[PDB]
Order: structure tokens, then C-alpha cells, then sequence
């Protein structure tokens, strides 16, 4: 799992591998429902719909 | 890619804009019905 | 430091006006025979309305 704060994994003698995540490939763009909330997911999952 | 960085109040096309929507108060007229109430009550409700 | 002094005595002769329009509150209801003015109270309502 990789967090917000980014990922590192080395395996064997080799260079360590850095990992960062991102706004992912599906969400809910600008949309006429309500379409938000799953890309309020996105930004901030399990917070910020607390909010909500 | 650390520029990119977010704070909390940020804006989409749309989500304040149903912000505006869902800010359709109703309590400011039942307030007005509160003052039409003690302003009837003002026949005799006229020091406190 | 003067315009600070003669605004507060602008607001000093704004507690002159106040005071002159509440002394002419009551010298037309003092307490007349009468004891009850609704149509001069419940239109004015300067100050301590309630004696009818």
C-alpha cells in the first residue's frame, strides 16, 4: 500500500526504487450528478467526507 | 511532484456552485415569522 | 490626536441629540391623566415604552 507520502523498496544490490501515488485514473469529473464524491474520494479518502 | 501541493478550500467548476445552491436558507424567514410574532406580542410585550 | 478629539465630540454632541430627544420623549407623556398612549408608544419606542 502505498501512502501519500510516497513508497521505497530495494531488492538486492540494486538502486532503491521510489513509488509515489496519485490522483488516480477513474474518479467523477465535473459532472451533472452529483459526481464528486467518489473523486472526493481520491484526494483525501476516509476523511473529508466527514466533512460531508 | 511536491508543487503540486492541495490545501482545503479548493475549488471545482461545480462543487461551489452547489455550495450556492444548498446555502438556500429557510431559516432566515421563519425568523421573520419569529419577528412578526413578537411584534403581534408587542400589544403588550413592549420593555423586554 | 485633535481629529480623535473632534470626532468623539461629534459623538459627544450625537449623546447631546439622543439626550434632547429623550427629554422631549417624556415631556409630552410625563405621566398625563390620561396613563395610556398607545399611539404615541407604540410608534416611538425611544425609552421604557411600557407604561401604556
Amino acid at each position: 500500500t502505498v501512502p501519500t507520502e510516497g513508497l521505497e523498496v530495494t531488492w538486492g544490490n540494486n538502486e532503491p526504487y521510489k513509488y509515489w501515488p496519485q490522483m488516480s485514473t477513474n474518479g467523477t469529473a465535473h459532472g451533472h450528478p452529483h459526481e464528486i464524491i467518489l473523486y472526493y474520494y481520491e484526494l483525501y479518502p476516509t476523511m473529508t467526507v466527514v466533512i460531508v | 511532484a511536491s508543487h503540486t501541493t492541495l490545501g482545503v478550500q479548493d475549488i471545482s467548476t461545480t462543487a461551489m456552485s452547489w455550495v450556492q445552491k444548498i446555502t438556500g436558507g429557510v431559516g432566515l424567514i421563519v425568523a421573520v415569522a419569529a419577528l412578526i410574532l413578537i411584534v403581534v406580542l408587542c400589544v403588550s410585550f413592549s420593555r423586554h | 490626536s485633535v481629529a480623535s478629539f473632534v470626532l468623539l465630540s461629534m459623538v459627544g454632541t450625537a449623546v447631546g441629540m439622543c439626550v434632547c430627544a429623550r427629554r422631549r420623549c417624556i415631556t409630552p407623556y410625563e405621566l398625563t391623566p390620561g396613563a395610556t398612549v398607545p399611539f404615541l408608544l407604540s410608534l416611538l419606542c425611544c425609552v421604557r415604552t411600557t407604561k401604556a
